């Protein structure tokens, strides 16, 4: 193919030093992303045995990403091949893709992760490039997070070592910096005009995700909307509703609860903290498979825990796993029992336990207020939270 | 932290923990944290006759000595569901705190609980 002689000739020599390389690295890149042969020219390249020296000479992980995100991304036909040169040429240098953000994830599966997120991205509707929304510049208080700022938990500054202590310690002035920052949940709302809220729902939706394997997609990463609207369409769901209870989890959160959120989960304590846009709890995604429309089950069986929780906090990968547990928390409603839930009847008294068997468009609104308490908290204890029913509301119907 | 001074028909005494409301339950009271939050505190402190389990826990309480246990439930977004049970020795009965709240950030110290059941008396 022409990217293929393209490359080929890119590799026709060896490389000086580390910025040749980085050029270099960055025009293979580039002409594989615009490649529209992508399938034939992995083929011309492995008979070359240029494929696995490809591999070999793309040497800095960051590059190596993205190169493998492309190739994973954009084959299909041919994509075991690419996968059979990248293991070969794993042998030597090993290093490959992990390290920082993405050290829970060994290399092959960091290929095998791009190569069935860019199947399901297809597959499921939200492949197609977000326009480069607007995002917050807050570093502090209610909707700072990763849902306002775009700031992936991930790339956040460690919290000092000494404050990590702290922390263990339960130090109040330390859990208050990077715990939820709202008290009095109304007080919260009367603050916000109409136009803000739906200010703070367009800035949280319309935005590109924050993800980890940008280079997984065609072009740029799609925007929270699309994936949102996708992940109601596999779950029998509403973009609304999955907005709105993302919405509401990033009003009570803040860039410091992200970093702690993520830190604290692959720490040594392996804290089981509620991670990204839905607060997504890390032993939660495990118990229930979250990602079970994302990953096939060969790469799920392989995920740490680690891995689980850096997952959490790659925004489509968030999304989904929030729109299958709202859709699991509403399934198991519809299977309780009412008279045995006299707390719940009471706070929710037009709550219809079969609605919630289908779409939320024919729900009652105290389906949606009952479903907000049982997110937060256990589901269908009939233990309720106070607050979080008429807060979510609000964002619904900003919605 | 603890207010207005309350008495059980059955003789037990405790306070009422400020910002709670409190309601009397069976043996005892239940307090559940003011206000509508996402995730508040409940607390129960009750009379009881029947001894706590054998084997559970030790801890010294002010002059010392309490037994207790703590459960680790799933929650939601607010974190895993946190239940403290807890006995103290009232002469030849017990005294016993029940407590939960969620968090994210592993076991609660449940420090209100544990006051409330060193200050309760019969
Ligand atoms: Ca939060
Ligand atoms: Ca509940
Ligand atoms: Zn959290």
């Amino acid at each position: 193919t022409a990217t293929s002689d393209l490359i080929e000739s890119l590799i026709s020599y060896s490389w000086d030093d580390w910025q040749v390389t980085r050029q270099e690295a960055r025009r293979v890149i580039a002409a594989i992303r615009n490649d529209n042969v992508p399938d034939a020219t992995i083929a011309a390249l492995d008979k070359s045995g240029s494929l696995i020296k490809l591999f070999q000479r793309v040497g800095p992980p960051e590059l190596a990403r993205s190169l493998i995100a492309s190739i994973a991304g954009r084959t299909t036909m041919q994509r075991y091949q690419a996968r059979n040169a990248l293991i070969r040429s794993l042998i030597n240098n090993p290093l490959g893709t992990q390290t920082d953000n993405w050290i829970y994830f060994p290399t092959i599966t960091f290929f095998d992760i791009c190569a069935d997120l860019a199947d399901a991205a297809g597959r499921l509707g939200f492949a197609a490039a977000g326009a480069t929304g607007v995002a917050s510049q807050a570093i502090q208080g209610p909707f700072s997070g990763v849902g306002a700022t775009g700031v992936n938990p991930t790339d956040l500054p460690s919290i000092a070592f000494g404050d990590q202590l702290k922390l263990l310690n339960k130090d109040p002035a330390t859990v208050t910096k990077y715990s939820n920052p709202l008290g009095d949940l109304g007080a919260y709302l009367s603050q916000l005009s109409p136009q803000d809220k739906l200010n703070q729902a367009q800035t949280l939706v319309g935005q590109p995700i924050s993800t980890l394997f940008p280079d997984a997609y065609p072009g740029n990463p799609p925007s929270r909307a699309k994936v949102m609207s996708a992940a109601a369409r596999k779950y029998d769901l509403t973009p609304q509703l999955i907005g709105a209870i993302i919405l509401a989890e990033q009003r009570d959160q803040t860039r410091d609860e992200d970093a702690k959120d993520y830190q604290a989960a692959v720490s040594i304590k392996s804290a089981n903290t509620s991670i990204g846009l839905g607060q997504v709890v890390v032993s939660t995604a495990i118990k229930y498979e979250l990602f079970t429309d994302l990953l096939g089950q060969p790469v799920r069986r392989g995920l740490s825990r680690k891995a689980v929780a850096t997952l959490l906090a790659s925004d489509e990968f968030n999304i989904f796993a929030t729109a299958r547990y709202i859709r699991y928390v509403a399934n198991l409603a519809s299977q309780q029992d009412l008279r045995k839930l006299p707390k719940t009847r009471g706070a929710f008294p037009s709550i219809d336990l079969r609605a919630y068997a289908g779409n939320p468009r024919n729900w009652p609104r105290d389906n949606v207020r009952a479903l907000a308490s049982e997110y937060t908290s256990r589901p269908w204890d009939d233990n309720l939270s106070p607050g979080w029913p008429m807060f979510v509301d609000d964002a619904y119907a900003t919605f | 932290d603890f207010d207005k001074t309350l008495t059980h028909p059955n003789g037990l005494v405790v306070e009422r923990p400020v910002g709670f409301d409190a309601r009397r339950s069976a043996e005892g009271f239940r307090f559940d944290e003011g206000g509508k939050l996402r995730n508040p505190r409940q607390l129960e402190v009750q009379r009881q006759d029947a001894p706590p389990p054998p084997d559970l826990a030790s801890r010294r309480l002010g002059d010392g000595e309490a037994r207790y246990k703590v459960e680790e439930d799933d929650g939601g977004s607010a974190g895993s569901e946190y239940r403290l049970w807890a006995a103290k020795p009232a002469g030849a009965r017990w005294i016993v705190v029940s407590a939960s709240e969620q968090s994210e950030d592993g076991e609660p110290t449940f420090a209100l609980a544990w006051a409330l059941l060193e200050r309760a008396r019969l």
